[PDB]
């Protein structure tokens, strides 16, 4: 995964 | 308060991990590229026994759902 | 810009690599436990293979001195 | 290698 994929699930 | 010390327990869920270590990143102060690689390395390294195990065996390319599935126990 | 880029070149004297790694490093935005963490880490890491089985031969208890006095030339 | 280290080497 990527930050990317952190940022799409659990948010900014 | 340090992503660094972000660890998962022998009996913590991966989901639960998981879920405090992408709130503790993205309340890091560090660039996107540095993020990223924290994610492509961290995540895994701090996983437990198990966790570590499998997640190295899905692979970098491995998707989130795909380690959230195979860590699903 | 990025402090993960940092590598050394087959030929660059480990002098001029270390230099332009703290550079970058004290320019680039992060705690400074991240920062011990990436010097630990991407220091070694990236040195030349030359280097790096050098750097590996010293042990992780080397001092930034004993290191630069191996890697000449 | 700590990074106070290369502070020391290489200053401000």
């Amino acid at each position: 995964i990527t930050f990317e994929d952190l940022l799409d699930y659990y948010g900014p | 308060t340090s992503i660094l010390d972000i660890r998962q327990g022998p009996k913590e869920p991966f989901r639960d991990y998981v879920d405090r270590f992408a709130k503790t990143l993205r309340a890091e102060q560090a660039s996107q590229e540095v993020k990223n690689w924290m994610t492509e390395t961290l995540l895994v390294q701090n996983a437990n026994p198990d966790c570590k195990t499998i997640l190295k065996a899905l692979g970098p390319g491995a998707t989130l759902e795909e380690m959230m599935t195979a860590c699903q126990g």
